[PDB]
């Protein structure tokens, strides 16, 4: 009966570093969650970023990147861009179900460049 | 105690656990006999995570 | 290269039966798995159940005895069916990879009261 929670929404705007974290009401989330992380845009439309806490999905920017950080999972967009703009999801690995978080709403404020 | 023994058997063979994981479930097993069945699904399923762990760093 | 690509009438409205194919491209599905979830208009994500490379297939408790998640090896292809169904089950379903890196397009499926 886990429950997973993310911030509701986060503010950044081009160049910055934001970090978005995963919380489990069970305990401190381990390797053994698998903390995953999923990106929506509009037109529902879902790319995977991370899995398995840390490890880049083939093709995500070098910018994401996941860790465990005190009892939470992370995700950290080190040099934020505006296409970054968007909806993420954590999910977590409990004995026999995923279960997702209610997903944080990036809002990147202004104009930036990228890569 | 046979059951304890193929439940051994299986977790020391699923190829993509970590030592970590595996001593966990060997002291789990060795706690509580009765829920081998559960605590084998239980392996079983973290090996195919940790498989798909390895495609990723792949 | 990984491709899911999603087909099958999802609705048929004469049973109340959902069915859809995940067809894989880029990766086995005989070494992979494969994730069924939802996504309703005003609820968040739903995870439904996964089918292992080996066929061992973990399913979501709440709906476990309706559903039915099946795959072809040679054809890389995965079913899902969703039996029973109310219009709550009202959503976008997706199949995806083991640590949902990969999603398909979805498919969208109404059901009305």
């Amino acid at each position: 009966d886990a429950v997973v929670t993310q911030e509701s929404a986060l503010t950044t705007s081009p160049g910055e570093t934001v970090t978005l974290t995963c919380r489990s009401s069970t305990g401190a989330v381990t390797t053994s969650n698998y903390a995953s992380w999923v990106q929506e845009k509009p037109d529902h439309l879902f790319t995977g970023l991370i899995g398995g806490t840390n490890n880049r999905a083939p093709g995500v920017p070098a910018r994401f990147s996941g860790s465990l950080i005190g009892d939470k999972a992370a995700l950290t967009i080190t040099g934020a861009q505006t296409e970054d703009e968007a909806i993420y999801f954590c999910a977590l690995w409990y004995s026999n179900h995923w279960v997702f978080g209610g997903g944080t709403k990036l809002t990147v404020l202004g104009g930036g460049g990228g890569s | 105690m046979k059951e304890q023994q193929n439940a051994f058997y299986e977790i020391l063979h699923l190829p993509n656990l970590n030592e970590e994981q595996r001593n966990a479930f060997i002291q789990s097993l060795k706690d509580d006999p009765s829920q081998s069945a559960n605590l084998l699904a239980e392996a079983k399923a973290l090996n195919h995570l940790q498989n798909e762990v390895a495609r990723l760093k792949k | 290269d990984v491709q899911l690509q999603q087909s099958g009438p999802g609705l048929v409205a004469p049973s109340q039966s959902l069915s859809i194919t995940c067809t894989v491209s880029g990766f086995s599905l005989t070494d992979y798995g494969v994730n069924w979830v939802r996504q309703s208009p005003g609820k968040g994500l739903e995870w439904l159940g996964v089918i292992w490379g080996d066929g061992i297939t973990d399913y979501n408790s709440a709906l476990k005895s309706r559903l039915s998640v099946t795959k072809d090896n040679s054809k890389s292809q995965v079913f899902l069916k969703m039996n029973s169904l109310q219009s709550g089950d009202s959503a976008r379903y997706y199949c995806v990879t083991g640590l949902f890196d990969y999603w398909g397009q979805g498919t969208t499926l109404t059901v009305s009261s």
